[PDB]
C-alpha cells in the first residue's frame, strides 16, 4: 500500500545538526512532491518547506530558510530533512507528507509516522522502575488497582506493557513529566481481587535509547 | 468561444483576480470547448453516454496541468537563453534577470514546481 | 501572513449532537482543508477541497466555507469522532494552520477510582521515597488534588499528570507522585491523598500507616 | 510523459529549432497524451473505433490554437500591467517594454494575430 | 458560396490616394484574416500586409509600411486597403484573400476577383472603332476572316463581343498596346463565306470609363 | 528576404508527359503552398501544406520538396493543366513568391491563317490610315513578321500583339497594326504583310494595292 516511512526519534546535542529521512512506497516516489511540517507542544502546526523530487528544487518558509535543508535520493525513493544549530525551540515532532498539485490549492493526502527530535545536553540515562502494591490490603473490593513506577530516564520515549501485552484491557499509563533532565512515568492496572494474588502479574518496561528492557513481578505486602 | 477566452483573461486587471482562479477557469473553457466541439463532429460519440462525456472534461484538465507542470523548467531555460547576453546588454540584463525570475518564482510557487533561480546567470 | 483562528479552543459534544467548529481568517480563501488528529497519531486527510470527503470518511461530515468564515460541522457526534481538528489553507505562501479545536465526548458524570500506593523497598534502598495516588475513570476532567501529612500539607513534591478521553469509556485519569527524601519520609506517619471531585461534595480520600 | 514535454522544449536551444516547430510538436504530445490518457480510463471509449480516436487528437489540437489565439491580446495587457510602472521604475520601464513587446510581436507574427504595441505605453 | 467581392478598376491621377474594398459572404467575415497582395506585369507577386478583423491589428511588409493603410468595417463584412503617393510603380492588380492560422505556415484558400488600379495623369478618352472587311475579296477560301479595330481610348479596360456575344466560336481578341497615352485593340472572327454576306454581322464594343458602348455593322467592299 | 527562383521560366508539355517545375530557395522551408493561375483569372489554391491537394484538384498532381528545392510534378499532362504555377512560403517574414513557371501545351506544329486588311473609310475620314494583318491559330509561338511597301520596308509603325495558348486548339495568334498618315498611305500602292515560320518552306504573305 501507499506508506511513508521515516526515521526514529533523535537525541541530538544542542547546537548540532541532524539529517532525518522519509522513505516512500506503493506509489511512484518521483511523481509526487514531499512536504515537511513541524508540531511544537503537540499543538501548533507549522510548514517548513518542500522539494520536487524530479526537478530537485526546494521552497522554504522564511522562518526556516537556513534552519532547514532538504535533499532526496531517488535510488532509495527517499527524501531527507537536514537541520542546523539546534536549540530547545527546535525540539518537536517532524512529519513528512505527499502531495500533487491539480489546480486547486494543495492539500496533504499521506503523512509519515512523525519523527520526534529532542534537543538536550542531558545524558542518556536508563530508567529506574519501582512496583506499586496495595499497601494496607485494607479494602478487598472486587477490583484491586496495581501500579508500576518508572523514574529517572532520558530521553522520553519508553513503553509499558503488562504480562508482555496480554493485559490490554483496563490499563492506564500516564504521560511523563520532566524534572531536572529526568522523565517520570507511571502506569496502573485494575483487576479483580480473585486473580492477582494467584495470577502472577508483571510489568514490562523498555528504554531503547539506553537499550534498557526489564520486567517486575508484583507481589503483595 | 474566442469570447470565453478573452473574458476569463480580462479578469486579471478587472477584479484583481487571483492568478490561480484565472488559470483554473480557462481550462474549463477549453475542456468545455473541446467537449463541446466534438459533440458537433461525431455521432457515435454523441450517443456514447453521459458518464463518457463528463470524465473527458477531467482527463483533459488533468493532462493540461500535468503538462504545464513538466513544461515550466524548460520554459525558464528558453526564456533565460532568449534574454541572456549577449542577446541583451549585460548592463541591461542586470535589470532583467531579477524581475523575470521574481515573476517566474511567482509561478514556481502556484504550481508548487520550484525552479532554482540559477538558470538566470550573468 | 494569513492567521487562522479556530474557536472554540476545546469543545464537548454528546453522541448525536450537531457539532460545528470555526476557522476565522484574516483574509479570503477559495479552498480549505480539514485535518483530523488523534492523540499520539499523525494527522489524517479528512476533508480536502473544502467539501470533498476522503476515502474512509463517514457522511455525517460536511465542511463548508464563506470566503473568510470556513466551518466544519457534524450532523451526529459519535464516539470515533472525538479528536483534534485543524483547518488549513494554501491560497498564499506561507501555508498556515489554525490553533486547533479539540473535540471531546460527553459522558455521564462519574466518580474517580482513587488508589494510593506507598514507596518500594527497592526505592528506599536508593535513598528515595515516593507515594502515588491514582484517580481513575472520572468525568468531567476538572478536579483538584491536595496532599496532606498528619493533618499538614506539602506542595514541595506534588507532581500531577492527566490523560485524555479514554477510547472505550470517554473517562479520564490522574496521577500524583509525591517525591521525598528517604529521611523526610519516615519522619511522618500519616500520608493522605485528597481528591476534590466536584460531583463529590465529600472529597474522596485515601491514606494508610 | 513529463519526458516528452521536456524533450520538445529543449530543442529551442539545441538545434536552434523554429518556434513554430516546437509549439506544433508539443500540442501533439498533449493530444497524443489525452487520447492515450483516456484509453486507460474508460472502456467504452477504447472500443469506439479507430476513426473515432484519431479525430480526437485533431479536435483537441484545433481548439488549442483557437484558444491560444483568443488568449493572446488579454495576455499582453496582463503582461503589460504586471510589469508596467509604477510596478517598476519608469526609468527602468524604458528598457523593458520595448523588448517585452518585441517578443510579444514575434508571437503576433507567428500566430498571425497582430496586436498594436500601444498596450505598452508610457 | 464562399466568395470575396472587390471594387472595380480605378483610374487615379498620380500622387493621389485610393481606398479599395473587399467584401465577404457565405462564411463568418470576422473569423478569418484578410491579406492584401500586388501583382505587377501579371508576373511578380508581392505581399503587402494583412489585418485581423476582430482585433483590427495590421501587419505590413516593410516595402509598403506607409504606402498602404488597411481598415475594415464588420457592418458591411468588408475590408479596405488605403494607398498614398501613387506612382507608375504603384499601378498593378491588387488581390484580397482569406486565411486562418492552424500552426503550419499560412496559405491562401480564397481569392478575390482582383482590382486593377491605373495611375496616370492621362485623360479618359472614348474609343474610336473601325471595322475590317476583305477589300480585294481574293480570300475565296471556305472561311473569310473579318476584323474589328478599336483605337484611341483610356483607361485600358474595353470589351468586345460579336453579334452581342452569340458568336463565341472562332474569335480572337488580342491584348492592347499603349502608344502616347492611347490604347489600341483589335479583334477578329473566322466564319464561312456562305454566312456573312447573308448574315448581317456586327461587332460590339464598350468603354465603361467614358461610359461608351457602340456597335458596327460589317459590310463587304 | 527569401528569394524563390523557379525554373524553367516557361515549360512546354505534351499530353501524358511527366511535368516537373522547381522553386529553388535561398534557405530551408518546412511547408510550402502551390497556386495555379490562368490568363485573366485570380490565383487559385492548388496544393496547401506542401502535399495536400485542395477541393477540386485531380490526383495526377503530387507536389513535394525538401529544404531548399521544392518542386511540383504531374504524372500526365492534360489540357486544363496548362497554366502559370507559383511557389509560396511563410516560414519567415516577409512572405515571398517565385518568379513563376508557365505551363504550355504541345500541339502538332500548325500553319497560320494569314489575313490582311486595308484602312477604313471611317478612319480615312479622320485623317488616319491603319493596315492590319492577322496570323491566327499557329504553333509554335516563335514567329517573325515583316512589312514591306512596293518592295521597300517600314518599321515606323509596326505594332505587334500576341496571344496565349488557345483554350480550344492550344494554338496562338498575332496582330500587326501598321499606322500611317492619310497622306503617306496613298503615297504608295502595294501593301504587304510577311510572316516567317517553321512548317513554312514558303514564307506566307498577303497583300493588295
Ligand atoms: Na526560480
Ligand atoms: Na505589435
Amino acid at each position: 500500500e501507499i506508506q511513508l516511512q521515516q526515521s526514529g526519534p533523535e537525541l541530538v546535542k544542542p547546537g548540532a545538526s541532524v539529517k532525518v529521512s522519509c522513505k516512500a512506497s506503493g506509489y511512484s516516489f518521483t511523481d509526487y512532491n514531499m512536504y515537511w511540517v513541524k508540531q511544537s507542544h503537540g499543538k501548533s502546526l507549522e510548514w517548513i518547506g518542500y522539494i520536487d523530487p524530479y526537478n530537485g528544487g526546494t521552497r522554504y518558509n522564511q522562518k526556516f530558510r537556513d534552519k532547514a535543508t532538504l535533499t532526496v535520493d531517488k535510488s532509495s525513493s527517499t527524501a531527507f530533512m537536514h537541520l542546523n544549530s539546534l536549540t530547545s525551540e527546535d525540539s518537536a515532532v517532524y512529519y513528512c507528507a505527499r502531495g500533487y498539485y491539480y489546480g486547486n490549492p494543495l492539500h496533504f493526502d499521506v503523512w509519515g509516522a512523525g519523527t520526534t527530535v529532542t534537543v538536550s545536553s542531558a545524558k542518556t540515562t536508563p530508567p529506574s522502575v519501582y512496583p506499586l502494591a496495595p499497601g494496607s490490603a485494607a479494602q478487598t473490593n472486587s477490583m484491586v488497582t496495581l501500579g508500576c513506577l518508572v523514574k529517572g530516564y532520558f530521553p522520553e520515549p519508553v513503553t509499558v506493557t503488562w504480562n508482555s501485552g496480554s493485559l490490554s484491557s483496563g490499563v492506564h499509563t500516564f504521560p511523563a513529566v520532566l524534572q531536572s533532565d529526568l522523565y517520570t512515568l507511571s502506569s496502573s492496572v485494575t483487576v479483580p481481587s480473585s486473580t492477582w494474588p494467584s495470577e502472577t502479574v508483571t510489568c514490562n518496561v523498555a528504554h531503547p535509547a539506553s537499550s534498557t528492557k526489564v520486567d517486575k513481578k508484583i507481589v503483595p505486602r | 468561444f474566442s469570447e470565453r477566452i478573452g473574458n476569463s483573461l480580462s479578469s486579471f486587471l478587472s477584479e484583481s483576480a487571483s492568478l490561480e482562479v484565472i488559470g483554473n477557469e480557462l481550462a474549463d473553457n477549453i475542456a468545455n470547448e473541446i467537449v463541446s466541439s466534438l459533440q458537433k463532429d461525431s455521432a457515435s460519440f454523441l450517443q456514447s453516454g453521459f458518464d463518457v462525456k463528463t470524465q473527458l472534461k477531467a482527463t483533459a484538465k488533468k493532462v493540461l496541468v500535468e503538462a504545464l507542470k513538466a513544461a515550466l523548467e524548460p520554459t525558464e531555460k528558453i526564456v533565460a537563453s532568449t534574454i541572456k547576453p549577449p542577446r541583451v546588454s549585460e548592463d541591461a540584463y542586470f535589470l532583467l534577470g531579477p524581475v523575470v525570475k521574481t515573476l517566474f518564482n511567482k509561478v514556481e510557487d502556484v504550481l508548487h514546481k520550484p525552479i532554482p533561480d540559477t538558470i538566470w546567470e550573468y | 501572513q494569513i492567521v487562522l483562528t479556530q474557536s472554540p479552543a476545546i469543545m464537548s459534544a454528546s453522541p448525536g449532537e450537531k457539532v460545528t467548529m470555526t476557522c476565522s481568517a484574516s483574509s479570503s480563501v477559495s479552498y480549505i482543508h480539514w485535518y483530523q488528529q488523534k492523540s499520539g497519531t499523525s494527522p489524517k486527510r479528512w476533508i480536502y477541497d473544502t467539501s470533498k470527503l476522503a476515502s474512509g470518511v463517514p457522511a455525517r461530515f460536511s465542511g463548508s466555507g464563506s470566503g473568510t468564515s470556513y466551518s466544519l460541522t457534524i450532523s451526529s457526534m459519535e464516539a470515533e469522532d472525538a479528536a483534534t481538528y485543524y483547518c488549513q489553507q494554501w491560497i498564499s505562501y506561507p501555508a498556515t494552520f489554525g490553533a486547533g479545536t479539540k473535540l471531546e465526548l460527553k459522558r455521564a458524570d462519574a466518580a474517580p477510582t482513587v488508589s494510593i500506593f506507598p514507596p518500594s523497598s527497592e526505592q528506599l534502598t536508593s535513598g528515595g521515597a515516593s507515594v502515588v495516588c491514582f484517580l481513575n475513570n472520572f468525568y468531567p476532567k476538572d478536579i483538584n488534588v491536595k496532599w496532606k501529612i498528619d493533618g499538614s500539607e506539602r506542595q514541595n513534591g506534588v507532581l500531577n499528570s492527566w490523560t485524555d478521553q479514554d477510547s472505550k469509556d470517554s473517562t479520564y485519569s490522574m496521577s500524583s507522585t509525591l517525591t521525598l527524601t528517604k529521611d523526610e519520609y519516615e519522619r511522618h506517619n500519616s500520608y493522605t491523598c485528597e481528591a476534590t471531585h466536584k460531583t463529590s461534595t465529600s472529597p474522596i480520600v485515601k491514606s494508610f500507616n
